[PDB]
């Protein structure tokens, strides 16, 4: 899986998300990637998502729209939103994994419960940060 | 306070295991992918466009499970799904099995422009493509050493 | 604490200048008689999976109702058919989608949750995961009926 | 579009969504039905949902999971979710249906947009409704 979410200079968020789904898959099976809400979900009055990670796990939890609605219905912030959902709402269903994020504002969280994400993001005109571990 | 994120992936990545020159590959395709996303923002590109170039290029790119590089399924054939969503007008369009488009975030965004389904898939997704004057790929172009190895890898 | 269920059979545009007393008491029979069975089986400590799951095999059995046996036609006078399950008390979740071989399509949802690690499977790789666990094949005739073809027809110009 | 939702005795939730789709739909297409979180969704600290309508708008606006957040993130009643998504929410993005949705507390929900909707509900040891128009 590989994923994008940007904020454009309009104010504008969008969220993508593509994958070849998980070695030795069992043919047929949809994970969240293809599916808005669990891998992939934008909205301007609150945040753009990219997720990566146990696919029945995020589908379940419906952790894109989650961290929206966490924001948006329960006031948290992007990282408390983040928090939550990779670090307390996947483990508690069996999940492993992360996810890109950027609210209206600019904020940007890259949160993973997994030895690593392949990762990399930058505001426009500065210089890019890129990971790998934790 | 334009800005991209990308990611090629979450899970178990073993530095014991890894070289840094491997892990550069990564790092320098990763950094690259960004860049590209960042001047977009900086031109006054859309966000939409600046996300399914990211993607367009992270499933180019043989590194990452996506396009180019797909992992393999139990019977050694590639499946691919993508979605992309506006966070403006709140529109979508996702592809899942599909096997014969080279670029699926494309063909999503194709359903998203082009139909008003949000999600197709298999066959269906491929002939709604192929109407529209998308390609038709060979179902092999996605196929890669590295995750054959890892299939090999998954079954013992 | 009190049991209950509720049950649908699809929302659009119903007109009563469209429909005869008898034509509606089709309607009302059926949904009487499945939300009785529900109730049935909650008053004896079904769960409630099991009263959604048996709910859903009787609107798909029943053919005044788009879903199973009655479903509406595609473009290409086929079927392609789709479902899902829920359990609150896990968050477990199955789901089928573009199935045509798959008599009642709730049943294959329940056993992709049931009997798999996934929640979605579609089409061929979905009827196939069926059949390995014992899900018995039948042919997309099984769902056509004359009031859905006739539907088709009136949408359509015939070549 | 069919579906059912349910509380049980031992307090349990459980939803569930079956389709042929649309008259005269391009194969290949799928819906909201399928889709955890769009066409249905359950959940003991909530809410279970089983929606019929727009298939594009429902996944669009994730409705099932909205009702659900909505009551346990934004604190609505039942009634003031299914308001919400279903007479505000999706006539506001061009979507007509309606949905059922049966809350952890015994409360029943059937709202929809449209001329009518198919509807039946009952309480275990009581008669139950019928519905077709509004
Ligand atoms: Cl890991
Ligand atoms: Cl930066
Ligand atoms: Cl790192
Ligand atoms: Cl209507
Ligand atoms: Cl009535
Ligand atoms: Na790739
Ligand atoms: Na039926």
């Amino acid at each position: 899986t590989v994923g994008a979410v940007a904020l454009d200079l309009d104010g504008n968020l969008a969220a993508a998300t593509s994958t070849g789904g998980m070695t030795n898959k069992l043919p047929g099976v949809v994970g969240p990637w293809p599916l808005v809400g669990a891998g992939c979900y934008a909205n301007n009055a609150s945040v753009a998502v990219s997720c990566t990670g146990t696919g029945e796990v995020f589908i379940r939890a419906l952790a894109a729209y989650d961290i929206a609605a966490l924001m948006d219905y329960g006031g948290l912030s992007l990282a408390e939103a983040c928090e939550r959902v990779v670090m307390e709402k996947l483990p508690a269903l069996g999940g492993s994994g992360g996810l890109i994020a950027i609210d209206h504002e600019g904020n940007v969280a890259l949160p993973f419960n997994t030895e690593g994400m392949y990762r990399a993001w930058g505001y426009a005109g500065d210089t890019p940060t890129t990971g790998i571990y934790r | 306070k334009a800005v991209i994120a990308i990611h090629g992936g979450a899970g178990a990545i073993s530095r014991a295991q890894m070289s840094l020159q491997q892990e550069l590959r990564y790092i320098e395709a990763l950094s690259a992918i960004v860049e590209t996303g960042q001047k977009m923002l900086e031109a006054g590109e859309s966000a939409l466009d600046v996300v399914t170039e990211a993607v367009r290029l992270l499933e180019e790119c043989p590194l990452f499970n996506a396009g180019i590089g797909a992992v393999f399924t139990r019977d050694e054939t590639h499946e691919l799904d993508a979605c992309v969503m506006d966070g403006n007008t709140l529109k979508a369009g996702a592809v899942a099995g599909v096997s014969h488009l080279r670029n699926p975030v494309l063909a999503a965004r194709l359903v998203m422009e082009q139909s008003p389904h949000v999600m197709m898939i298999g066959e269906g997704a491929e002939n709604f493509a192929f109407a529209r004057g998308m390609e038709r790929v060979s179902p092999e172009i996605f196929s890669t050493s590295l995750r054959y190895e890892q299939l090999l890898a998954a079954r013992k």
